[PDB]
């Protein structure tokens, strides 16, 4: 179990043909052997290490399906950082890729209601430092609406939430860092604007920038 | 129901107990009259009410009010005349 | 009781001036192509901006994506109540458009490792998991920014926030929010401005 | 252009602008007790409802029913869920009731001479 | 020449540094004036028979709020 | 579009009252009887005393009284009188006031 | 002539309006009066805030420290959620709801201990 | 050119240079005063005059 968790380690980090094939052959042999915590903990290793069988990867999928309700957060993180950084040829059914998705989207709901319920003012000052360098267009954006039923959804008539969006924002530095100014703050959006057209060629960063 | 049993006179039922202590606290607010501001506000709420009537009186069976009675204005504008909260 | 009331007379103000409309145009010319030529009139953006709403068929077809955009702009901006009352008519749209995003979990962790190597989570969280905070500001983009889902992609739109907000500083920074049109707002904001942070660029 | 005007006014007395609540107490302010069909055909809610000068009795039923379903109802609902935004009525309500709490804070722990003179300072700044 | 009770008022305000923004304060500082007393009938008869004594001869000082000689202010704080 | 001052219209009058100060400090270097501290801590109200005297050197000193020319548009005989009025009225509102 | 005397008419407005505006700006009022009033008006502005922020410090300091916490809730609402519509007051009223366990506990502690 | 505003500044001078209102020639006094009592002005007023 320790040994043989400490001697996939070892080979993963040696990074060679035969003692990749090695491990791959005794962790496809033992999976059941193993339980989560080790299972979650070699799916890691191989994704972070970029090596393993594609049907090794298939079997790990096979497994993190059967045992996935007994998955703690850490667990779920790992296979996620795992399954990201998984070999390319690894298309995965459609049962592996539906259970990550929801448990993001869980893991990132639980924590955005936590936060909030901790500091009611987390939610605003994240969309007042989104919207402080955002387009006019951008903050023309409506306001909420109230998704509540009852007499006022019914019966009566509930008044929008919309408000005038002729607002200034003023940003200070917590730490007291000199800000960027106009052409260096062009200059970074610039850059970032490249960089993701570079990784997305259908990206169009290029005419939102235009636009204001 | 029987409404008649209720127009009858009787000694008992006059000079009976007719309100009870929980209308105090559900009935208290109608004192608020003695205040002009209270007046004011709901003699602007009958005026556009009457307002609103007359221009939905194109339908039958609804008449808004006419300026030419006098019963109407004086009864619009003398309820609030006089009024004494002390006076029973 | 008071949006209703605004609303009624709005109602009313607007019957009466698309029969002023109507009567105007059986009268004059009568010919949509003139009357188009008027739309950058001052005292014709006026009345749009007054009497123009997307469910209504006031000038359903005589004004431009540009024109239409920029009287939507100049009601929000300097028009409270205005904005009010076309801000309730707009709820006769009933849309309700939701729509899902990052279906395949490649893509996702793809997308999430491109901002996490071109930007840094912890300032806009502190003491929270790298992949947390990216599902969590996704939710929030989700939240607030997806009425510009219809046109803009989710991908390029947080890319584009994200690049905006990390421009101003690689750190954690405050931001004030004032509209200076209101004496609470235009009295914090005097008061929490100094002309030596600005110089200093803090 | 007349089918549009008529299209719009259908829209202006559309639901969500124009409630049908509103049209309700429309129909029973313009319309008697006799000629309301809500009201003229039923006699308990002509008599024994509307028609007593004191209910009290019902009235309280009434109350207590209405108080124990909608406590049930928001029991449930906080418990099923939470992140749904609410009514700007209520929610108004909530921000005046925390309002209320903190002026009775300042009034317990400051003077009424010194709010008097405060509260005239604001008045003529904003002026 | 103070009390604990103006010492105490006149620490928790800070940041202020004019005599104009402490007169702002005035009424405020005014609470130092405690004059402790009980409602006994006789107590009762004084405290009347002083404050009307205090109205008039605050009357007749007829001072304006931003000369105040008997509050305390920036140079004891 | 308002009479209010806005937050870049304030550290202009902060620096007036400074320079008014230095100013006067200027001045009055060579004068045994001055004292400068009492400059320091001023109150509001002595801040608007001095700012009474601040001036500006730097400014021209010529009068910048001056005429600007704005075309007017010709009155048209061929719209009417209602029409002319209309157009007057477009004009005044679009590019003779601003 | 009518439309020359209108256009004076206007140009003395304009010109009254622009002086009513901006005369704080320039010095071609002698003793700067409106430079003068519109620092005033900033003072006081400034006094007042501060003002606020002094009377909320002096009930900080003779609160109780038991509900010193509810304290610094209601005055950071009143100061920034109560004007904020992305602040929900549903939160800052469970955290009241919360201090107000925590005290109900410590009553139900006393009353059966 | 005899501008407004040059002339302005040495009609101040001259008015100031003509010796007629010396500082050193004038008991500066309250006058409102009953009796005959010294400028009661603060001292930052004084430098400002
Ligand atoms: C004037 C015209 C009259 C025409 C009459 C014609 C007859 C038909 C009338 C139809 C309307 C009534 C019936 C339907 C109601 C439907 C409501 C509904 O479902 O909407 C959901 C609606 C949702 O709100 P929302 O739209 O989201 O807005 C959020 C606001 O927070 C919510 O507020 P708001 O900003 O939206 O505005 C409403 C607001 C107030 O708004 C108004 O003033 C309303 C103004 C009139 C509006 C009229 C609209 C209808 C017009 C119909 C006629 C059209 C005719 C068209 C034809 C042509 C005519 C020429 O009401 C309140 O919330 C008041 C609560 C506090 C009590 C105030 C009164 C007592 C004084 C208390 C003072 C305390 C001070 C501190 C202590 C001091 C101690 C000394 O819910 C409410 O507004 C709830 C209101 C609860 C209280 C109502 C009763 C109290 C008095 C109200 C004001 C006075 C008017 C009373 C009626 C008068 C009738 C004559
Ligand atoms: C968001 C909220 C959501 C809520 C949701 C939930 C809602 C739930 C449902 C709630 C429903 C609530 C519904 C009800 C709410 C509203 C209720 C309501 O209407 O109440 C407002 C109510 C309406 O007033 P009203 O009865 O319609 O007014 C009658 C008209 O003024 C007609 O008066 P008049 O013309 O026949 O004769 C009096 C004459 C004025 O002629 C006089 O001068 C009368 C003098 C009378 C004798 C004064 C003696 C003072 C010495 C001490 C007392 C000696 C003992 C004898 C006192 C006898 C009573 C006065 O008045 C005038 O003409 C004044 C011009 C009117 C415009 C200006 C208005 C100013 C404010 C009104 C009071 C002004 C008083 C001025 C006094 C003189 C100042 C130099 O207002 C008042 O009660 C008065 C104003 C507030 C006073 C507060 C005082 C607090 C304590 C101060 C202590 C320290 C100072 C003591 C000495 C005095 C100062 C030096
Ligand atoms: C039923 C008839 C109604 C009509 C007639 C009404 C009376 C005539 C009109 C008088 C009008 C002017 C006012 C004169 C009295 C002024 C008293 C005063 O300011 O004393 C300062 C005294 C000390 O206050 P402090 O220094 O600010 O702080 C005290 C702290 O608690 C710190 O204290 P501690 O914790 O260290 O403990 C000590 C505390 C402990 O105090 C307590 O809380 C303990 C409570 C024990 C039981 C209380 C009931 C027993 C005494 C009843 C009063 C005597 C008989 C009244 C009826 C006479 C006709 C049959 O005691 C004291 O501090 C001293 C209290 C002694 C003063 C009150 C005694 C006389 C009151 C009656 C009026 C005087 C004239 C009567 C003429 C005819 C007979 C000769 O203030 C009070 O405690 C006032 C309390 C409220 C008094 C309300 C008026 C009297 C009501 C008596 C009950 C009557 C039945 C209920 C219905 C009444 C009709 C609605
Ligand atoms: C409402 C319900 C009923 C009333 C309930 C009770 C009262 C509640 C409200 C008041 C609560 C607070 C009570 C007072 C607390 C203490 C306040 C305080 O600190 O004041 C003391 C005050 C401190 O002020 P400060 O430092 O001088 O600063 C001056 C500032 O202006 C700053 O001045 P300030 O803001 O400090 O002003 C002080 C003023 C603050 O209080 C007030 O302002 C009063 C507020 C309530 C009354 C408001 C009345 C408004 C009247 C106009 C409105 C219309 C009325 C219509 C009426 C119609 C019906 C008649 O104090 C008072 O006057 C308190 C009076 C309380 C009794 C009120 C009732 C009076 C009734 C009179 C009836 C008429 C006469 C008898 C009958 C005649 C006909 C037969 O003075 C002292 O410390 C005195 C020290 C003792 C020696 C003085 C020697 C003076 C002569 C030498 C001068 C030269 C000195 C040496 C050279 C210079 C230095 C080297
Ligand atoms: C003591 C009493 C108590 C109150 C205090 C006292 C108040 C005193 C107020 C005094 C006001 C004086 C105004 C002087 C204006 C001088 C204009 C001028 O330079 O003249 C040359 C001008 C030369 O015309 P032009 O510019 O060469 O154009 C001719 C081209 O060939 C044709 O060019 P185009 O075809 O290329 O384009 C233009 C054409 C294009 O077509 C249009 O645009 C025609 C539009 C017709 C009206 C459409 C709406 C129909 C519904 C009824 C009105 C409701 C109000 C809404 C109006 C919306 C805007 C029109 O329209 C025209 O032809 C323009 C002239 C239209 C005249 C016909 C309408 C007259 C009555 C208007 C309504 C008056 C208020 C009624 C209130 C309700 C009474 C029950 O003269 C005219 O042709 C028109 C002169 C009009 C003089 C009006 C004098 C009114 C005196 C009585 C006032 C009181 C009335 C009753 C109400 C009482 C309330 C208490
Ligand atoms: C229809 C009813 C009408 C009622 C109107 C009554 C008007 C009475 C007006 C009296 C004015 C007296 C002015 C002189 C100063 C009085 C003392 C003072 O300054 O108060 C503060 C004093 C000082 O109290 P304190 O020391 O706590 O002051 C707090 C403020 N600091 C901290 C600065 C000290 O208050 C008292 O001592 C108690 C005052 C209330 C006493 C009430 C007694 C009973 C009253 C019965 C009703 C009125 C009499 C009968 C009327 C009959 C009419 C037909
Ligand atoms: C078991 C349920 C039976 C009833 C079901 C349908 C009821 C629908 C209508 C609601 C009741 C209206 C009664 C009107 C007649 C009346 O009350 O008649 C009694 C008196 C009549 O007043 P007047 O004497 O001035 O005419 O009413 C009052 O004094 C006012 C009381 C409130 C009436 C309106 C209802 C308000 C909401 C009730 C809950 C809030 C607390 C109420 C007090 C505990
Ligand atoms: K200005």
């Amino acid at each position: 179990m320790s040994a043989l968790l400490k001697e996939i380690l070892a080979l993963t980090v040696k990074s060679e043909a035969a003692l990749w094939k090695g491990a791959e052959q005794k962790v496809l042999s033992g999976l059941n052997n193993l339980a989560k915590t080790e299972l979650v903990q070699i799916t890691h290793h191989f994704g972070v290490n970029k090596q393993g069988s594609e049907a090794l990867w298939s079997q790990l999928d096979k497994a993190a399906v059967g045992a996935f309700p007994e998955l703690s957060v850490d667990e779920t993180l790992q296979l996620i950082d795992g399954f990201g950084e998984c070999p390319d040829s690894y298309t995965l059914s459609h049962d592996l890729n539906q259970r990550l998705l929801v448990s993001w989207e869980q893991l990132g709901k639980l924590n955005f209601q936590k936060l909030k319920e901790t500091n009611p003012y987390f939610a605003s000052d994240i969309v007042n430092q989104l919207d402080a360098a955002a387009a006019e267009f951008i903050k023309v954006r409506p306001a909420a609406e109230s998704e509540a039923g009852g007499f006022l959804n019914s019966l009566g008539v509930s008044s929008s939430f919309n408000t005038t969006k002729n607002d200034i924002y003023v940003v200070q530095s917590a730490s007291g860092k000199k800000l960027n100014n106009k052409e260096q703050r062009e200059a970074y959006v610039l850059e970032k604007a490249q960089k993701y057209l570079k990784e997305d060629p259908q990206s169009k960063i290029l005419d939102i920038i235009a636009q204001k | 129901s029987d409404p008649f049993k209720k127009v009858e006179r009787d000694y008992h039922n006059e000079r009976s107990v007719h309100k009870h202590f929980a209308s105090y606290p559900l009935k208290f607010w109608w004192g608020l009259n003695k205040f002009e501001t209270i007046q004011g506000i709901h003699s602007i709420l009958g005026n556009a009410a009457d307002l609103v009537v007359s221009t939905l009186s194109f339908i039958p069976g609804v008449q808004g009010r006419n300026n030419a009675s006098y019963i109407e204005n004086s009864i619009r504008v003398t309820r609030f005349r006089g009024f004494d909260d002390k006076t029973q | 009781m008071t949006a209703l009331f605004l609303h009624i007379l709005w109602s009313i103000s607007y019957i009466i001036i698309n029969i002023l409309y109507i009567f105007l145009s059986l009268l004059l010319s009568n010919n949509n192509e003139k009357i188009k030529q008027y739309n950058s009139n001052y005292f014709i953006k006026i009345l749009l901006v007054l009497f123009y709403n997307k469910n209504l068929s006031f000038y359903k077809n005589l004004l431009s994506e540009d024109e239409i955009s920029k009287i939507e702009f100049e009601r929000l901006k300097n028009y409270p109540t205005l904005v009010l009352i076309h801000s309730n008519l707009n709820k006769l749209e009933k849309r309700n458009k939701i729509i899902n995003s990052f279906i395949n979990f490649k893509t996702k962790y793809r997308f999430y490792k491109f901002i996490s190597t071109n930007f840094n989570l912890q300032t806009i969280i502190k003491n929270c998991n790298d992949k947390i905070i990216f599902s969590t500001l996704l939710y929030i983009v989700n939240l607030n920014y997806s009425f510009f889902y219809k046109t803009i992609k989710n991908t390029d739109l947080i890319v584009y926030l994200l690049a905006n907000k990390f421009s101003i500083l690689n750190d954690n920074i405050i931001v004030s929010k004032f509209n200076i049109s209101k004496f609470n707002d235009y009295i914090k904001y005097i008061n929490n401005t100094n002309s030596i942070d600005t110089y200093l660029e803090n | 252009m007349f089918l549009g005007i008529f299209k719009d006014v259908i829209k202006l007395l559309n639901k969500k602008v124009v409630p049908v609540y509103f049209w309700f107490f429309l129909y029973c302010f313009l319309s008697t007790m006799d000629t309301n069909i809500f009201v003229s055909s039923c006699s308990f809610l002509k008599v024994e409802v509307f028609g007593k000068d004191e209910n009290t009795t019902l009235v309280l039923l009434f109350y207590v029913f209405y108080s124990l379903f909608n406590f049930y109802l928001s029991r449930i609902k906080n418990k099923n869920n939470y992140l749904v935004r609410k009514h700007l009525y209520t929610t108004e309500l909530l921000i005046e009731l925390i309002l209320f709490k903190y002026k009775l804070i300042i009034l317990k722990f400051s003077s009424i001479k010194y709010i008097l003179n405060f509260n005239v300072r604001k008045f003529i700044l904003f002026n | 020449q103070t009390n604990k009770e103006w010492w105490n008022l006149a620490k928790n305000i800070q940041d202020v540094k004019c005599q104009q923004e402490l007169n702002r304060y005035n009424d405020l500082l005014s609470q130092a004036y405690t004059l402790s007393l009980d409602n006994t009938i006789r107590n009762l008869v004084f405290k009347a028979k002083f404050y009307s004594w205090l109205f008039v001869i605050n009357w007749f000082k007829a001072f304006p709020d931003d000369f105040h000689p008997f509050i305390p202010g920036l140079e004891m704080k | 579009n308002s009479g209010n001052a806005l937050h870049s219209e304030y550290g202009y009058l902060e620096l007036l009252s400074n320079e008014s100060v230095q100013l006067y400090k200027d001045y009055y270097e060579s004068d045994a009887e001055e004292d400068f501290k009492v400059f320091e801590n001023l109150s509001s109200k002595e801040k608007l005393v001095m700012i009474a005297n601040f001036e500006n050197n730097l400014l021209p000193k010529y009068d910048r009284s001056e005429v600007h020319l704005i075309p007017k548009r010709q009155w048209e005989p061929a719209f009417g009188v209602w029409e002319n009025f209309l157009y007057d009225i477009t004009e005044y509102a679009s590019f003779i006031a601003p | 002539a009518i439309r020359n005397f209108v256009f004076k008419i206007s140009n003395q407005i304009q010109n009254l309006a622009a002086k009513r505006s901006l005369a704080y700006l320039n010095q071609i009022d002698s003793q700067s009066v409106p430079s003068r009033a519109t620092i005033n008006m900033k003072d006081q502005v400034t006094q007042m805030q501060r003002e606020i922020d002094n009377m909320a410090n002096v009930i900080r300091a003779q609160i109780p420290d038991e509900d010193r916490a509810e304290f610094e809730i209601l005055k950071k609402y009143y100061v920034t959620g109560q004007h904020d519509s992305l602040v929900d007051p549903q939160d800052v009223l469970l955290q009241l709801d919360r201090i107000q366990v925590l005290k109900n506990l410590k009553m139900i502690e006393l009353n059966e201990e | 050119p005899e501008d407004e505003g040059i002339e302005q500044q040495l009609d101040q001078q001259e008015v100031l240079l003509s010796g007629r209102y010396d500082p050193k020639l004038y008991d500066f006094q309250e006058g409102y005063t009953k009796n005959p009592e010294d400028d009661q002005t603060s001292l930052i007023e004084k430098k400002a005059f």
